RNA sequence: CGGAGAGGUA
């Protein structure tokens, strides 16, 4: 990749490469040319050296590095640790129609609901209001729905209010201890810039209102609100799975 | 100079880069030619190679 | 070091350094590796890792030890290729025949195409011939306004 | 006792305490450390004349020419601070040292000259510390935190039986030089010891013994001592010694001189020994068994063969014995050794030990530091000489000898800085010392073994490192060739100081972004004592006993400020009081306790000194005679407080703020507070925002008057008088005649910093506090700076609070917040940003910023100029246009999504020789009337100084009105006057004149100069646009706010004036707090500062009432007396009738919003003054009103608190933390989402919460939001079309993370394939 | 330590009484920190077992 | 280049459904393999598989 | 215990994930192991469906097919 | 995009 003043990056899996292949091609052309075996010994050093970096370094006592003297970034070393495929990827990864921000209270909320902003709320839910948008014919296009959108006309706030109307969200608060710490609500919109949480299921969540964040999921598939609805909402979550007691205690 | 105190003059070359010669050695020392007392130029010590 | 020997008399050689408060680390790295490599047969493997850390310069430039993000190998071929087939279709004289010939206007003040503007090596080339070549101000008139629409 | 401008607003002090020592300048360490880095000291040994004199003189390796320095001097700053912020260079002043090189002839005996040339030659720049203690290093304002690091020395420390399962205890030591290699001593769980190098492989200690020149018998006499055989005619007699046998179970039969003293198998008790002794027992006969085991100390061999028959370190045998006999030997040595008291702990090292030489012992030395490269002699012995006995490359420092010298009991704290032999032999003996059961170990947290090295002496070190690399350079340069016309100049490289300075200020792990949103937060990150960086512990390897408060941070480390989390105690923060010691430890001031007295003279105690003593508490009390007025009065000895008798102590703590630091000494009321949620209120009073306009706390600790000067935002006064000039950017001071200077008298000119943008966005500008003719004295703040109020720090505002829940929305921890806060503007901040906006040298060609932009209207044209840069003053939104930039073949710079705000300033860089655009000459245009017109501003004020001096002086002798006038005002001095020393001051004064026109016009041409010049910058941009747009962010439902006592929470509802609380009066609460905060965190602090709060507000009431109708001074008088009494026994003591009569008019008026009140920290008002505040204003006693609801408008039951406490509004908004996205960018390696807010970045659905799906059943949801949401491409594509065509339905596929995972696997020579 | 805080919070802690407080008032921040560092991996490694 | 770790005949075409030298540079030719330079004229997300 | 119980499983990809990989990786090479997906964590490795609950039917038919 | 480092919120 450029950096953006006419260089490359390091991309330290070239760098290895290049070194491989350089003296894997010098290695073979002096073999060619049947030279003393004390070169040709040495020179099978530096390539077995060379691979063995490539697939692995560091698994040495030596570790040959480049810049800031840290050894270089090698293919075992992009699947192992917490860094690596495995625990970075491919168990847990980042994810569209996400959101997140700061909670309040909102007392006036029934068990089954949360509040959204209504600037969240239309980030979030933009595909759906665009099929809303070109099933009443008002942009019969996705450009000229990506503008309508943008403009934000006192008509895309009933497609929200429309595109809202059974469609849970999956709140999620940081430290995901238990499988309470991810559960479903129906949403409210909200002229503010603030996730409303109803202040039962606080202690389910852990979460006081001292500066709090929690992110906010959409289910995009019926089988997946559905999903939401049966299993995740807050109505269903009131014992405890960890023991029978219930989790919606008035705190 | 290292263990010894000695008596040195005092001579003012350009961009104020002095040179101390020894009163040992003050032989070395000749009086101005040119007749510019007053209007003498000014070399520079150790030249402008660098 | 292979000032001595070349005969079948022993030769002893010294490389007296300064006491070693006063030495850089590269300094000792390049002393013991000399005198580790104390044997027959040591130069090509000495210059082989010199180069290697030194790295080869330029391909088709100045500058024979250098990193400096040379021009490839693999480039250089093709870009050879192209030259000689153009030169030989062409019969165009070399430019030290341009050279040769040339009523010497050194006049050691920058003469010359600039990389960046006109990067490919061989286009600029054919300008030089061009140029160099180019027997009447008419002809020089003409190369240059196709130079400036191109 | 009060001055001019303190009588403005006079803050009741409470307390009873009275001081003995005023609060020191808060920035004492910094300006104080780079002091003694940047001073000519004559003494030669702090800063840059000890690293010079250390360095010079450098001879050469011939011997016929050396380097000698003279001195050294700083030049001028080629840019001011300003400039250089602007100009994003590094504010460094050029280091010029006056070399002096001389030559040696060469025929001529040792030691001549032949000649000496010195020239001031050009070395270093060197970054110069500003007025407070924040460097400029590339226009970003960084500070160079002190670190608390072990100092250097000797170590005895011990692994409590970590190790070996037996409770076996490992005595270890440790040299710790300041500079080179260190050494370990330890012991084997088999009492063994073995010494290591730079923490390598272990090796015994005997090597390092014999490779010093010592053979294993004078090893054995260092050791141990000696037991004398004399073999005689009667069975071994021995030479007893009574003390050897004290605590031993007997053997045989103890006689001597025909009497049975002792028999065997007893213990040899004391009254054993005392018979031995008052009989006098020199001689004992001894069987042979006793000896079989023994050891032999030297070497007994054959006399005529010369073959050995024994060795040093051998036990001896009937054989031996026997042979030993033979050989016509008498007297036999052994060693005493024992099982309690002396160990053997060093034969068996010999046993273990494969070395019997010196040389050998070099050899595996050799063979340890550097695998391969087999030893030579030479080799070995120079590497085992410089790696601890170089002055090059080893030194313990003169704390290291002072701290080495003490752990050894020894007695001179001076020394040579490189280890000896004695020294290392004495290490050693102390640590079997240690291990037999003498002596004690060390804690290595204590503040007697950690010490500071804060601004200076890093620079210092690093200085020191860069000159290593010059003078090894001269040195070269020196013994090439052509002596006789070299010249230092052209002799030494300013590269390598520049680089070894530069490196450390630029990018360091102590060298760290100034947080600047507030004074409090300056101040209180300047004072910062890391224990992390270079040479100290890492953040996540550090244990539970390292991050824990110590006894001996008493006085000097303040125990509650430190963040929570990762590091926790490892940023501790200095104490109010504390200093640095001259070897860099930390001390504290202490009241000096003589026979029965209390002086006020004080002495500053070290840790270690501190631990003999017993000093008193800081509220012990005592009365008018000095004299304690208990008996078992509370004080410290060795660290541990106890109760001590009246006649013991000996000294007291100066004051009782003196254990906590500055963060947390403006919290009122902490002694009631816990120490976590004052560790929290501390932490998040360094986090307040700067609001709009800045309110005094009503109740506060005095020390902010202390915050709001040392930290240089408030512009003070330099020198007193009358201000003949206020303007809202500037403020000129007519200093007064006492004042004065004969030459260059001149008048003083405050520029004060407008609207200018701080690192954190805040926006920090000064406003004039000062009146047009109104007089000021020295040392008195004449502009506010950010969140400071006539001189005091001010850092939130401070409004109504009522403690009650109201129908659930203060829930948890949150607020709610009546409409009046928003309505008045009172936290409103304002917040300022710099976008900028580049124009690169890229393939195609370059790119301009014309206006000329496509597929976008007029309307966004409409803002920007004819150049492409947009207006000043022009209210964007996000998304608008401010740089239009076309890219060669539309990368104009844009306003975020989001973000409004007024463009306040556009600053445009040009790289030299590129032509400049209309906008950057009309930029440069009114700089250049700017700066001309400031520049003659300036002299043309000075030239009304320097004329009102000269007119003002010639009242006798030469006195002519008209004269004056009759010719203009220049001429000023040909005038008929006597020519004495009053034409002497004329001609004085008018050659000031001429010489301060001559320095306008240079200084003018100069300025011109700078501006016009071209400027360097990166290799490959062109020019550089940077718009700055100012946000007032107001509040809304998220804005964390909070107080002072650690009780924060997010404001959940903006609710109207008229469903507030509102009492009989009709007031509304502004605020309504939540009570159940404060029984579970025990915060009581708050309720008393709303108590107190109240009280305040209660006074000014009744001081608005009495001025709103018109009333006489001799009421206010009278009533503001009785205010400024009423403390029970307080310190304050101020009169109001010696106040002129309408200063008490001025005060009242700053009164009429409340009386400002203090409480310094541990020495409070306590609630029985409060009450009779609170009665002394009309306010009920109890501090709980009625409050009526504010919709049913019925009372509440169960009367509430109400009163007035301070809010804070921190600097976590909701508008930086809210964030949205669909659909957006996507990575490159793997086509997952971005991350973050600045990019487009969708939140992470972590392990956590996938675990959390697979609890539940939800395998659908977790379906897409692992293939289709994030990875899967042909997946996310196909759902995007198909919600927009109203089908909620996916396809999975498969994620292209896992594709990648099995190319990189497979890649390697694992062949991972799916099946069919 | 032998003698106690004999002060509450309603009436004020004097110096003395509020350093040995804060002794005992770090550790459980520390004690936090780091247990919760542990306290993940321990719940890490047993989701994965099961 | 030619055959280098970064390669258009090894690996794949640069740019979607186009060639290395340009000559076909529509997607009515997919899979065609040019001659002057031997890139398969295709996707260019192969270039992630090969 | 747990952190060698869960290294000791059947499946190679329940265990690559978890700690130590290269061992896992190595070890399971060797030997030519074999993983028949039949688990909660390599499921969501090679993003299908869990085979705990609403994909528990999905499964279950699924290993009823053959 | 990578690397090094600093700090902060829950
Ligand atoms: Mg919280
Ligand atoms: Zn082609």
């Amino acid at each position: 990749v450029p950096l953006d003043g006419g260089r490359f990056a390091t991309s330290d899996l070239n760098d290895l490469y290049r070194r491989v292949i350089n003296r894997n091609n010098r290695l073979k052309r002096l073999l060619d040319l049947a030279a003393p075996d004390i070169i040709v010994r040495n020179e099978k050093r530096m390539l077995q050296e060379a691979v063995d970096a490539l697939l692995d370094n560091g698994r040495r006592g030596r570790a040959i590095t480049g810049s800031n003297k840290r050894p270089l970034k090698s293919l075992a070393d992009m699947i192992k640790g917490k860094q690596g495929r495995f625990r970075q990827n491919l168990l847990g990864k980042r994810v569209d129609y996400s959101g997140r921000s700061v909670i309040t209270v909102g007392p006036y909320l029934r068990l089954h609901q949360c509040g959204l902003p209504k600037k969240m709320a239309l980030e979030l839910f933009k595909p759906f209001i665009y099929g809303k948008l070109e099933l009443r014919g008002l942009a019969t296009t996705i450009k000229a729905a990506k503008k309508m959108v943008e403009r934000e006309e006192a008509v895309v706030w009933d497609i929200l209010d429309e595109v809202i109307r059974e469609h849970p969200v999956l709140l999620n608060r940081a430290p995901t201890l238990h499988r309470l710490g991810i559960q479903a609500f129906e949403p409210v919109l909200i002229e503010g810039k603030a996730i409303q949480l109803h202040p039962l299921v606080c202690a389910a969540y852990n979460a006081d209102f001292d500066g709090d964040q929690m992110a906010v999921h959409v289910p995009l598939t019926l089988e997946a609100q559905l999903e939401a609805r049966a299993l995740m909402m807050s109505t269903n979550n009131i014992l405890s799975p960890a023991n029978g007691e219930p989790i919606i205690v008035p705190s | 100079a290292g263990g010894i105190t000695g008596e040195y003059l005092m001579l003012t070359y350009a961009n104020d880069a002095k040179l101390y010669v020894p009163v040992s050695s003050l032989h070395l020392i000749s009086r101005y030619a040119g007749g510019a007392e007053e209007n003498a130029p000014l070399h520079k010590l150790g030249g402008d190679a660098w | 070091r292979g000032r001595v020997g070349r005969s079948h008399h022993q030769a002893y050689a010294w490389l007296l350094t300064p006491h070693p408060k006063a030495m850089t680390t590269d300094a000792q790295k390049r002393l013991e590796a000399i005198a580790s490599l104390e044997d027959l047969g040591a130069g090509f493997a000495l210059a082989t890792h010199d180069l290697e850390i030194r790295g080869a310069g330029e391909l088709l430039g100045e500058e024979q030890s250098g990193s400096m993000e040379t021009i490839g190998f693999s480039l250089y071929m093709e870009l050879l290729e192209n030259a000689v087939d153009a030169l030989k279709a062409g019969r165009e004289p070399s430019l030290e025949d341009l050279t040769s010939q040339q009523t010497e206007v050194e006049l050691r003040m920058p003469s010359l195409l600039p990389d960046d503007f006109i990067p490919d090596v061989n286009t600029r080339l054919s300008f030089y011939k061009r140029i160099a070549s180019a027997k009447t101000e008419n002809e020089l008139e003409e190369i240059k306004v196709e130079l400036i629409d191109r | 006792v009060y001055s001019y401008t303190e009588k403005k607003r006079i803050r009741k002090d409470f307390g009873k305490r009275p001081q003995v020592l005023d609060v020191p300048y808060l920035l004492s360490i910094q300006l104080d450390s780079f002091q003694k880095f940047i001073e000519q000291d004559p003494e030669g040994q702090y800063g840059l004349e000890a690293a010079f004199r250390s360095v010079f003189p450098i001879q050469s390796y011939s011997g016929n020419s050396e380097l000698q320095y003279v001195s050294y001097r700083l030049g001028e700053p080629v840019f001011d601070v300003q400039e250089c912020q602007i100009r994003g260079v590094t504010y460094s002043a050029p280091l010029r040292v006056k070399l002096r090189l001389v030559i040696y002839e060469r025929e001529a005996p040792e030691g001549t000259v032949k000649d000496i040339k010195e020239q001031e030659v050009y070395m270093g720049e060197i970054p110069l510390m500003t007025d407070n203690g924040t460097f400029v290093i590339n226009g970003t304002e960084r500070v160079i935190v002190s670190q608390l690091h072990r100092s250097p020395g000797v170590f005895f420390d011990s692994d409590k039986g970590k190790t070996h399962s037996s409770g076996k205890v490992l005595y270890n030591a440790r040299i710790i030089p300041y500079r080179g290699s260190w050494l370990d001593f330890e012991f084997d769980p088999k009492d063994n010891l073995f010494v290591r190098i730079d923490r390598r492989r272990k090796l015994p200690a005997t090597i390092i013994l014999r490779a010093l020149n010592y053979t294993t018998e004078q090893i054995l006499d260092l050791f141990f001592e000696k037991v004398i055989f004399e073999i005689r005619d009667n069975k071994l007699q021995m030479e007893l010694v009574p003390e050897r046998l004290r605590g031993e179970t007997a053997s045989f039969d103890i006689e001597a001189n025909g009497k049975v003293y002792v028999e065997k198998g007893r213990r040899i008790t004391a009254r054993h020994i005392r018979q031995l002794e008052k009989d006098d027992v020199k001689l004992i006969e001894v069987p042979v068994e006793y000896i079989a085991g023994k050891v032999v100390a030297k070497d007994y061999i054959d006399e005529s063969t010369g073959e050995l028959i024994c060795a040093a370190n051998m036990e001896l045998s009937l054989d031996l014995l026997a042979k030993l006999s033979q050989s016509g030997h008498k007297r036999i040595e052994t060693l005493f050794t024992n099982d309690l008291d002396h160990g053997p702990y060093i034969s068996e090292t010999l046993r273990v030990d494969p070395t019997n030489d010196r040389l050998s012992a070099l050899v595996e030395i050799y063979r340890m530091m550097r695998p391969g490269e087999p030893p030579t002699r030479e080799a070995a012995e120079s590497l085992f000489e410089n790696l601890f006995f170089s002055e090059d490359r080893y030194d313990l420092s003169a704390v290291g000898r002072m701290k080495f010298n003490r752990s050894l009991l020894r007695e001179e704290i001076e020394g040579s800085g490189i280890l000896s032999k004695d020294d290392i032999i004495d290490v050693m003996k102390k640590l079997i010392d240690i291990r037999n059961g003498k002596g004690e170990v060390d804690d290595i947290d204590h503040l007697g073994n950690r010490r500071i090295r804060s601004v200076g002496e890093m620079a210092e070190n690093q200085f020191r490192v860069g000159l290593v690399r010059v003078e090894r350079a001269v040195k070269e340069r020196l013994s090439l060739g052509d002596l006789d016309t070299l010249m230092p100049q052209d002799m030494i490289n300013a590269k390598p100081i520049s680089a070894a300075v530069k490196e450390f200020f630029g990018s360091s792990q102590l060298s760290q972004f100034m947080d600047q949103n507030n004074p409090l937060s300056e101040i209180t990150h300047k004072r910062r004592i890391s224990a992390l960086g270079p040479g100290g512990l890492t953040r996540e390897r550090a244990g539970f006993e390292v991050r824990d408060v110590h006894p001996t941070h008493y006085g000097r480390v303040c125990p509650i400020e430190t963040p929570e989390g990762p590091n926790i105690g490892l940023i501790n923060s200095l104490s109010v009081y504390a200093q640095t010691n001259e070897y860099g430890f930390l001390e504290t001031p202490y009241r000096k306790v003589t026979d029965g007295v209390v002086t006020d003279e004080i002495h500053y105690l070290s840790a270690i000194e501190e631990g003999n003593y017993v000093i008193a508490q800081a509220n012990s009390n005592l009365d008018e005679e000095g004299h304690f007025v208990e008996d078992l009065v509370t004080c410290r000895s060795k660290g541990e407080s106890s109760l001590f008798s009246r006649d013991q102590v000996d000294y007291m703590d100066v004051s009782t703020q003196q254990v906590v630091s500055v963060g947390a000494s403006l919290i009122p009321f902490l002694e009631h507070d816990d120490a976590n949620r004052a560790l929290m209120g501390a932490n998040m009073q360094r986090q307040a925002v700067p609001t709009l306009r800045a309110d005094k706390p009503l109740v506060g600790t005095g020390m902010e008057r202390a915050v709001a000067v040392d930290s240089g935002v408030t512009a003070v006064a330099k020198r007193g008088g009358v201000v003949q000039y206020v303007d809202a950017s500037r403020i000129v001071i007519k200093v007064n005649e006492d004042e004065m200077y004969p030459g260059e008298a001149g008048i003083d000119i405050y520029n004060l910093t407008k609207y200018t943008r701080s690192n954190q966005n805040t926006c920090i500008n000064q406003m004039p506090c000062v009146s047009l003719g109104e007089p000021v004295e020295r040392g008195d703040v004449l502009a506010d700076g950010p969140s400071t109020d006539l001189g005091e720090l001010a850092l939130g505002q401070n409004m109504r609070v009522a403690f009650m829940p109201w129908n659930g929305y203060n829930f948890e921890d949150s607020i709610l917040v009546s409409e009046r806060v928003v309505q008045e503007d009172r936290f409103t901040t304002i917040h300022i940003q710099e976008l900028a906006c580049v124009s690169r040298d890229t393939k195609l060609g370059p790119e301009e910023i014309t206006a000329d932009i496509p597929n976008v209207g007029e309307a966004a044209l409409s803002k920007l100029d004819e150049s492409g840069i947009v207006y000043i003053g022009a209210e964007v939104t996000g998304g608008d246009i401010l740089v239009g930039k076309v890219t060669p073949k539309d990368s104009s710079l844009r306003v975020p999504n989001g973000v409004s705000g007024t463009v306040i300033d556009v600053q445009v860089f040009t790289r030299d020789g590129v032509e400049k655009d209309k906008r950057a000459l009309e930029i440069e245009e009114m700089q250049l009337k700017q700066a001309k017109k400031d520049l003659s501003e300036e002299l043309q004020i000075l030239e009304a100084g320097l004329f009102s001096r000269i007119r003002a002086v010639l009242v006798a002798g030469g006195v002519e009105a008209e004269k004056l006038d009759k010719l203009p005002r220049d001429r000023w001095l040909e005038l008929g006057l006597t020519d004495e020393e009053k034409q002497n001051q004329l001609e004085q004064l008018a050659e000031q004149y001429d010489e301060l026109k001559h320095e306008f016009e240079k200084k003018l041409e100069a300025k011109r100069r700078k501006i016009t010049q071209g400027d360097d910058l990166a290799p490959g941009v062109l020019k550089i646009v940077k718009v700055y747009l100012a946000v007032k962010r107001r509040i809304q439902p998220g804005d964390k706010m909070a107080g002072r006592h650690g009780n924060k929470g997010v404001i959940s509802k903006i609710n109207p004036i008229e469903d507030m609380p509102y009492d009989e009066n009709g007031t509304p609460v502004d605020i309504v707090l939540n009570p159940l905060g404060v029984p579970s965190r025990m915060n009581i602090g708050q309720i008393l500062e709303t108590h107190l709060g109240m009280a305040a507000k209660g006074i000014g009431d009744k001081i608005n009432a009495m001025l709103k109708q018109q009333q006489e001074v001799a009421k206010l008088r009278e009533f503001i007396q009785r205010a400024y009494d009423l403390g029970a026994d307080v310190r304050q003591k101020v009169d109001l009738s010696t106040f002129s009569d309408e200063e008490v008019m001025r005060l009242a008026e700053n009164l009429r919003k409340g009386m400002p009140i203090a409480t310094p920290v541990f020495d409070g008002a306590k609630e029985a003054e409060i009450k009779e505040l609170l009665k002394l204003g009309d306010l009920p006693t109890s501090g709980q009103i009625r409050l009526y609801d504010g919709r049913t408008g019925e009372q509440f039951e169960r009367p509430v608190t109400v009163g007035y406490m301070y809010m804070l509004k921190l600097n976590h908004l909701v508008d930086d933390k809210m964030h949205a996205r669909s659909t957006g960018s996507y990575s490159l390696v793997t086509q997952q989402p971005l991350g973050g807010k600045a990019q487009f970045g969708g939140q992470r659905f972590g392990e956590m919460e996938v675990w959390a799906l697979e609890a539940y059943g939800a395998a659908y949801t977790l379906q897409e939001m692992l293939t289709v949401k994030s990875d899967d491409v042909n997946g996310r594509t196909k759902m995007y079309k198909n919600i927009v065509d109203g089908n909620h339905q996916m396809e999975p596929g498969m994620p292209e993370s896992f594709n990648v995972l099995l190319k990189e696997i497979r890649s390697l020579g694992i062949n991972i394939e799916l099946e069919d | 330590i032998e003698t106690p805080i004999t002060a509450n919070f309603r009436e004020g802690l004097n110096v003395l009484q509020y350093f040995i407080s804060t002794h005992g008032a770090r550790k459980g921040l520390a004690d936090t920190a780091l247990k919760t560092a542990n306290s993940g991996y321990l719940t890490r490694r047993l989701v994965d077992v099961a | 280049e030619r055959d280098g770790l970064f390669c258009a005949r090894i690996f794949g075409p640069v740019k979607d459904y186009e060639c290395l030298c340009g000559k076909y540079k529509r997607l009515k030719h997919r899979g065609v393999i040019c001659e002057k330079c031997g890139v398969e004229v295709t996707q260019t997300k192969v270039r992630r598989e090969r | 215990g747990i952190t060698k119980a869960s290294l000791a499983t059947e499946s190679f990809i329940s265990a690559a994930s978890f700690q130590e990989t290269t061992r896992v990786l190595t070890e399971a090479a060797v030997a030519g192991k074999r993983d028949e997906l039949r688990g909660l964590k390599e499921n969501v490795i090679v993003g299908r469906l869990i085979p705990a609950g609403t994909g528990y039917a999905y499964h279950q038919d699924r290993m009823r097919r053959r």
